[PDB]
């Protein structure tokens, strides 16, 4: 009983690397992967009650699903509360052709709460506007800014592809099923530990989720911003995988 | 110089 990409705990949504530490459960489709006695190294969306989205590269360690769990509901990133949902992977689904987005079936259905509850997905093959403010949210390294070991988050500007590819900035590295966020400036991104995790965009009253925290040259370095993995470009294969599996 | 944003980070000679 609860609509996707509507948190119930509204997002601090404060102007990971910079940005600040979330409200506890304003990100109720943030998921934290593992492996299955490991801890955290990756992000990932929930998307339904059976299903997380997550980035291709955090799967290298082990083709195999049982090497995975996935922990639903948390804000600490070392010390679980007494609430949290923790279930095993099933099955895992690579995007076929090759790009660094992938789809993990869970074993059981997530009991979708106030605090866990899907995000939304985008229609087929939006293109986000440059400049549009998107947030990140992840457990990831924090290179010194506050905030280590909680759920953070930041608000990024989109930057158009042409713009970002240009050779002072990622010089034709980004692809057309990818998108770039962050300050020119510098000092905020998504950094080592946030891979597989939401970027959401806020549209008339709930979040949609635009992006899957994928690579960088660096993290919050000028000049340099983070590369995504564009989520409309995939909707229609999610979708399929979904119906079918 | 790519590199991905897991722990630990996968990186290209780029």
């Amino acid at each position: 009983s609860f609509d996707c990409g509507k948190p119930q705990v509204e997002p601090k949504k404060c102007p990971v690397v910079g940005g600040c530490v979330a409200h506890p459960h304003s990100w109720p489709w943030q998921v934290s992967l593992r492996t299955r006695f490991g801890m955290h190294f990756c992000g990932g969306t929930l998307i339904s009650p059976e299903w997380v989205l997550t980035a291709a590269h955090c799967l290298e360690k082990s083709p195999r699903p049982s090497s995975y769990k996935v922990i639903l509901g948390a804000h600490q990133e070392v010390n679980l509360e007494p609430h949290v949902q923790e279930i095993e992977v099933s099955r895992l689904f690579l995007e076929p052709t090759r790009k660094d987005i992938a789809l993990l079936k869970l074993s059981s259905p997530a009991v979708i709460t106030d605090k866990v509850i899907p995000a939304c997905l985008p229609s087929p093959n939006y293109v986000v506007a440059d400049r549009t403010e998107c947030f990140i949210t992840g457990w990831g390294e924090t290179q010194g800014t506050f905030g280590a070991g909680l759920l953070k988050e930041a608000q990024l500007p989109v930057i158009e592809n042409k713009v970002c590819n240009r050779y002072e900035f990622l010089n034709g590295r980004v692809q057309s099923t990818e998108l770039c966020a962050g300050h020119l400036a510098g000092g905020t991104d998504s950094c080592q530990g946030d891979s597989g995790g939401p970027l959401v965009c806020f549209e008339k009253d709930k979040y949609i989720l635009q992006g899957v925290t994928s690579w960088g040259l660096g993290c919050a370095r000028p000049n340099k911003p983070g590369v995504y993995v564009r989520v409309s470009r995939f909707v229609t294969w999610i979708e399929g995988v979904m119906r079918n599996n | 110089g790519r590199c991905t944003k897991s722990r630990p980070p996968i990186c290209f000679p780029d």
